[PDB]
Parts: C-alpha cells; structure tokens; sequence
C-alpha cells in the first residue's frame, strides 16, 4: 500500500520599505520619520532575516 | 464641485513627472498620467482601499 503525506518546506518572502509605508512620497512626514530613528532598520533586517 | 475659494494662480498640467500638485486644495505628491477611469457627474478624487 502507497500512503502519500504533504509536508510545507517554505513560505513567501516578502519585504517593506519602511518610508514609502509610513509617509508615502511626503518630506514634511519623511523629515519626522527619522525623530523615530533606527525603528525601520531593525524591522528590515528581521525580513531579510 | 467647489464654489468658493482664494486667490492662487494656476499652472499648466506637467505630466509624466514627478511634481507637486494642488487640486481644489490637495496638495501632494507624485506623477501625473492621462486616465481612463470613469466617474460620477459630481465626483472630485478617487480613494483606493
């Protein structure tokens, strides 16, 4: 008898661009995005992770 | 449709280029293309989800 069993491997991979999601092509939200320093870095680097 | 508002000139349309816009007072940011949508009599802007 041939029994088949289904096991996932991986999923997508999928990245944001920290800036374009928060202040999306504004440079008075861009200039107050970096008062929020180092918090889409450390977001970036688990994704790519 | 607006029916009163203050003194600004306008400006010939600049296409396919990153500028700044201001439409009956809205102000942003990005390129202008010639569109196929449709809208309603009164309609204005279109929002996305």
């Amino acid at each position: 008898s041939i029994t088949t069993e289904v096991m996932p491997v991986s999923m997508a991979k999928t990245s944001v661009d920290c800036n374009m999601y928060i202040c999306g092509d504004s440079t008075e939200c861009a200039n107050l995005l970096l008062q929020y320093g180092s918090f889409c870095t450390q977001l970036n680097r688990a994704l790519s992770g | 449709p607006a029916t009163v508002c203050g003194p600004k000139l306008s400006t010939d349309l600049i296409k396919n280029q990153c500028v700044n816009f201001n439409f009956n007072g809205l102000t942003g940011t990005g390129v202008l293309t010639p569109s196929s949508k449709r809208f309603q009599p009164f309609q204005q802007f279109g929002r996305d989800v």
